[PDB]
């Protein structure tokens, strides 16, 4: 399906 | 400054970080707000940006559907951003412990998230960070109203006039214009509303990879589906929506507007 878990807010690309 | 000698301190409400928010009360006034307390200098460079930059643009808001910043204030060492107090926690907990809301109850939480988002973008405000975690429940009764918050990240813009305001806010929730450095404005909220409208019916998101490099790829190429069975009961006005916010071309993407007219958020 996909997952709804929580995101953190980046300010810049972070590259993961 | 002002903060110790008008507002009374109470209890602990949440934490985030170097910033503790508790339940105060405007003394005189006898009224009570959450209070974000900050430490200073335990913060970085960038972090003070971001904080005047809140600070700023929340003092531009006045809707019901936006969380109102009181004042802000900055003492020894320790900053005050004062709020309406909001006990409902995030939408996030709520979809989480509800798994899905049903058309009506979606209908009904999107259209107050496109009016929030429509008077930001009337203020010229566009906030680039949307997302269930980002948008609390007026308090734990039903029908409480959802507030708009969190502007760290907000950028005003001038206009319809678009520019490249930097790769900032989350991975799921991210515009393709975002991940193809494109000048972006206004619209990189209604992508951001897609994903959110598209979770608050099915309980999961529309793109997600475990490689941020997979997830990037399938966002910028609009590769969603509806999938069975879920999806199949669903109204195809309700789809239509996701389509026009989770278009790929920001030009030819829905605004805040055409949203709020739409048949499947305006007869309700």
């Amino acid at each position: 399906r996909n997952k709804l878990r929580r995101q953190h807010d980046y300010d810049t690309f972070v590259d993961l | 400054t002002r903060f110790t000698e008008e507002y009374q301190l109470f209890e602990e409400l949440g934490k985030g970080a170097f910033s503790v928010v508790r339940r105060c009360v405007k003394v005189l006034a006898g009224q009570e707000y959450a209070a974000k307390i900050i430490n200073t200098k335990k913060l970085s460079a960038r972090d003070h940006q971001k904080l005047e930059r809140e600070a700023r643009i929340c003092r531009l808001l006045k809707h019901p559907n936006i969380v109102r910043l009181h004042d802000s204030i900055s003492e020894e060492g320790h900053h005050y951003l004062i709020f309406d107090l909001v006990t409902g926690g995030e939408l996030f907990e709520d979809i989480v412990a509800r798994e899905y809301y049903s058309e009506a109850d979606a209908s009904h939480c999107i259209q107050q998230i496109l009016e929030a988002v429509l008077h930001c973008h009337q203020m010229g405000v566009v906030h680039r960070n949307l997302k269930p975690e980002n948008l609390l429940l007026a308090s734990k009764l039903k029908g409480a109203a959802v507030k708009l918050a969190d502007f760290g990240l907000a950028i005003e813009v001038e206009g319809e006039q678009q520019a490249w305001f930097g790769f900032a806010g989350t991975p799921g929730y991210l515009s393709p214009e975002v991940l193809r450095k494109d000048p972006y404005g206004k619209p990189v909220d209604l992508w951001a509303c897609g994903v959110i409208l598209y979770i608050l019916l099915v309980g999961y998101p529309p793109f997600w990879d475990e490689d941020q490099h997979r997830l990037y790829k399938q966002i910028k190429a609009g590769a969603y589906d509806f999938p069975s069975p879920e999806w199949d009961t669903v109204t195809p006005e309700a789809k239509d929506l996701i389509n026009k916010m989770l278009t790929i071309n920001p030009s030819k993407r829905i605004t805040a507007a055409e949203a709020l007219k739409h048949p499947w958020i305006s007869h309700r």
